[PDB]
């Protein structure tokens, strides 16, 4: 789990492994395309996959879940959230049992000791 | 032996929704149109599958909608570089042949899955779990040898490190069950005894108060005169903890050519 | 009068709206959002000025 | 960001609000780090039920015809 | 019909019951401050570490086993 | 002065309480709308009510 | 930022400039061809259609600025 | 920079002026040809490509801003 608000890019990125994929932080410009009004805290935009969580929520407190949920500006972020929590929830796990798989982890590349080295 | 329809079909109560993304008045005036004459309409396409017929998905004007891709920042240049930012714009623009190539997978998720062993070497696995747990171990040498045998060896490197893993995420489990089980300094000699009889909803919003001055109506009758004499309170309990402060210690990163350590970054630039 | 009159008194004031966090801040408080502030947010903008290359003691 | 809804559960995102200024709002997040290990650790405490129950085995014997689904070419 | 009588194994009961007591220890569970800290939880942690000394032994090498058919993830 | 409510604090002694709200009282910058106050704020009028996300009846409906 | 959009809302009010100007250009134009009209009216058609060609330049100068101005009001 | 950004996407707006005094240079310019033609219509086709022509030389001057415009928005 991610105790914080901002995190490492490149602590999510595979060493011994293309990458393929990252964990990018919440995108603010989607919160912008809502045409109705809403009251949005700046303290709760940055923490991973609530963003797009709370715009959900605006979304279908405006709207319904029945032809006037269905607009891109809702549907995205149904979408995104759905998948953030998916892809953040597959990292945790990597990031708990393969921490030897991400770039800055000392078991990807481990350091011998000085006994190994015949000195 | 009528037809099977899913759950979907229930809640519109039709197979022929016509909802398109698209929100300009064209399209929504003739979807609600030929929303309408969808019974007897011969240019009727189905939106909601059923077990008799296949259906479309959701409609974009005259073309199909899919969400946009989750942003990811993961490209490939080809004339020169572009520096995508997955965040600087709404919708993903195009990928041209010799500008940008994006990663793949516009609609994949990050799963883990597992080949599945050959038969005959399952079979053999099954033959020494039975033998072992009727007859016993030491008697299972001779099923024991048709596994490293007929299981190819790809097989046995996979299982050799399934083994592996699993000690890994045995210790990993037991670490955060230390962690956990951990009697801290505010909770010695407390038991389920000095427990309070309260429960998820007490300490919610309506029984405790957050840390925000707005939450309720607990400052609004604060006057500037009671805040004053205020400031004067605090400063006052501020002439006896004020008295210490940590001392500064040295920067591990002061060498520019050595390998930062990854110090908790200050709240402020 | 004396915020014409003075020196650092456009600096504060400037180095104070463009830092983008701080002024974040002030749009949850003009919201309803607003709480006490320890010693090391009440320096936020020290923190900013400093960043600059700013010659600011008293953090 | 594994424990998602527990986390934004336990910080309290459910019902109010997070303090405006990252000293406290960090050293929020930073509390709950016991709860999670603590959380994680009673869902590894399940006990075991029998596999033959909502599943039929997929290495019995009966599974070997490697049957094909039979079509009909419209 | 021949493999109803695995609905009759006590190990079903075993299963459900663990289920509710994980359902009124996280009811149970409460906040109990917000000064931003760890012991905002001081009394849920007590009321968890029960849970977890109620199903495990926390005095051996392993308190968590590994069985084939436990949970890893 | 300071209003009672449902909601309550978390601190054990009275003291440690009204240190708390001596605390928050002593950041409160009051802005008021009217004219001939020694706090007027034409603009930037901070309001004193917190929003609080919530699903709505049609939600839930 | 808050400021930034106050700004960009009050230069949507400018494009209302050449709006006038505009108009005080259409009545200037028509102003002529009604002397010019009056000189030699056996070509009433030919000013005619160049009177209204001109106007359309105008309402160029006015799309283009309106334009810029729901730009700038949105990017 | 936020600060800096507000009068920048003010001083954008400001590239409207020309296109009000374009606007009425234009309202001025076909006045004179509508006027002129009647006069001397023998060279009708003349004066048409001169007017279009000047007309060239107003545009000029509005792209010219709206460029040195979005210049400075960004520079
Ligand atoms: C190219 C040539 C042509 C171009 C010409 C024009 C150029 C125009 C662009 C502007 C140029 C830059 C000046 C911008 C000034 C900022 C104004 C502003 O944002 O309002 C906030 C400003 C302050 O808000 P507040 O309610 O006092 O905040 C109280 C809170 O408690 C506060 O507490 P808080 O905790 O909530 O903090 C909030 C935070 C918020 O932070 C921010 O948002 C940042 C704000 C941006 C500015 C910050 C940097 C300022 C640095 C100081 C240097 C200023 C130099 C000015 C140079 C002028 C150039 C000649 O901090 C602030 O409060 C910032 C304070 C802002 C003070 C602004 C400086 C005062 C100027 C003093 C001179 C006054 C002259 C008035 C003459 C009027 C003539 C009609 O509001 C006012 O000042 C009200 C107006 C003044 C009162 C009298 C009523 C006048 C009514 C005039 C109506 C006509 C309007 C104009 C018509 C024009 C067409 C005819």
């Amino acid at each position: 789990t991610i105790f914080a608000e901002t995190w490492e890019a490149s602590e999510y990125q595979y060493r011994n492994k293309a990458n393929l994929k990252t964990l990018p932080v919440n995108h603010l410009g989607k919160l912008a395309e809502l045409k109705f009004d809403f009251v949005e805290y700046k303290a709760h935009q940055l923490i991973a996959c609530h963003l797009y969580e709370r715009m959900t929520i605006h979304c279908m407190n405006q709207y319904g879940l029945f032809k006037d949920f269905y607009r891109p500006e809702c549907l995205d972020a149904q979408y995104y959230f759905k998948t953030c929590v998916e892809l953040n929830a597959a990292y945790g796990i990597q990031k708990k049992f393969f921490p030897e798989h991400f770039v800055g982890s000392p078991y990807a590349r481990p350091v011998p000791q000085f006994q190994q080295l015949g000195l | 032996k009528a037809p099977g329809q899913i759950y979907a079909y229930d809640i519109h109560n039709t197979h022929y929704p016509y909802v398109n993304i698209k929100q300009d008045s064209q399209t929504q005036l003739l979807a609600s149109f030929r929303r309408s004459i969808a019974s007897i309409n011969p240019f009727s396409y189905r939106q909601v599958p059923s077990q008799d017929r296949a259906a479309f998905g959701l409609r974009w004007g005259n073309a199909w909608y899919a969400p946009n891709p989750y942003p990811n920042g993961i490209h490939f240049d080809r004339v020169f570089p572009t520096h995508y930012d997955p965040l600087a714009e709404t919708n993903r623009t195009k990928a041209n042949l010799q500008l940008i190539k994006y990663a793949p997978g516009n609609y994949s998720t990050l799963v883990v899955t597992s080949e599945k062993l050959p038969r005959p070497c399952i079979r053999t696995i099954q033959n020494y779990r039975r033998c072992q747990m009727v007859n016993g171990t030491e008697k299972c040498n001779s099923e024991a040898q048709d596994i490293l045998a007929i299981c190819p060896n790809w097989a046995l490197d996979h299982m050799k490190e399934k083994v592996r893993f699993y000690t890994k995420a045995l210790a990993i489990n037991n670490q955060t069950y230390i962690r956990a089980m951990q009697v801290e300094e505010y909770n010695q000699g407390r038991t389920v005894a000095d427990v309070a009889p309260k429960t998820w909803i007490h300490g919610t919003r309506q029984h405790l108060r957050p840390d925000t001055m707005w939450a309720d109506d607990r400052y609004t009758n604060i006057t500037q005169t009671e805040i004053n004499e205020a400031i004067k309170r605090v400063e006052a309990r501020k002439a006896r903890e004020h008295e210490k402060k940590p001392v500064e210690q040295a920067n591990v990163n002061a060498n520019t050519g050595e390998q930062p350590v990854r110090v908790e970054k200050s709240l402020y630039p | 009068m004396a915020f014409l009159s003075g020196s650092a008194t456009y600096d504060q004031l400037a180095d104070y709206a463009s830092y983008n966090h701080a002024m974040d801040v002030n749009q949850d408080q003009q919201a309803g959002l607003d709480s006490w502030m320890s010693e090391k947010d009440k320096n936020m903008v020290k923190y900013y000025q400093r960043s600059l290359g700013k010659k600011v003691e008293g953090i | 960001m594994d424990n998602y809804f527990t986390a934004i559960t336990l910080l309290g995102l459910r019902d109010q609000n997070l303090p405006p200024f990252k000293d406290a709002r960090l050293q929020r997040y930073k509390s709950i780090k016991k709860m999670i290990d603590l959380i994680e650790t009673t869902t590894k405490l399940a006990p075991p039920m029998p596999v033959e129950l909502f599943m039929l085995n997929p290495t019995d014997p009966e599974w070997d015809d490697d049957m094909t689904y039979p079509t009909i070419t419209h | 019909k021949q493999n109803e009588y695995l609905l009759e194994h006590e190990d079903v009961k075993r299963y459900v019951w663990w289920y509710e007591d994980l359902k009124e220890t996280l009811a149970r569970v409460h906040r109990q401050a917000n000064n931003h800290k760890a012991c905002d939880f001081k009394d849920s942690e007590i009321i968890l570490q029960d849970f977890i000394r109620r199903y495990t032994n926390p005095k051996d090498n392993l308190p968590i086993k590994f069985h084939p058919q436990g949970q890893t993830f | 002065p300071v209003k009672e409510g449902q909601a309550k604090l978390w601190f054990s002694t009275k003291e440690e309480a009204d240190a708390y709200d001596d605390k928050m009282i002593s950041n409160i910058e009051l802005k008021s709308q009217d004219y001939e106050d020694e706090n007027f704020s034409p603009v930037f009028n901070r309001k004193t009510q917190e929003y609080f996300l919530e699903p709505s009846e049609k939600f839930k409906s | 930022m808050l400021l930034v959009k106050a700004v960009k809302v009050l230069v949507m009010g400018g494009c209302m400039l050449p709006i006038a100007f505009g108009a005080l250009g259409t009545g200037v134009l028509f102003a002529g061809f009604n002397v010019a009209l009056s000189r030699n009216p056996e070509e009433t058609e030919s000013l005619f259609n160049n009177t209204l060609m001109g106007f359309a330049l105008i309402e160029t100068f006015i799309f283009m600025s309106i334009g810029l101005g729901f730009f700038v009001l949105f990017a």
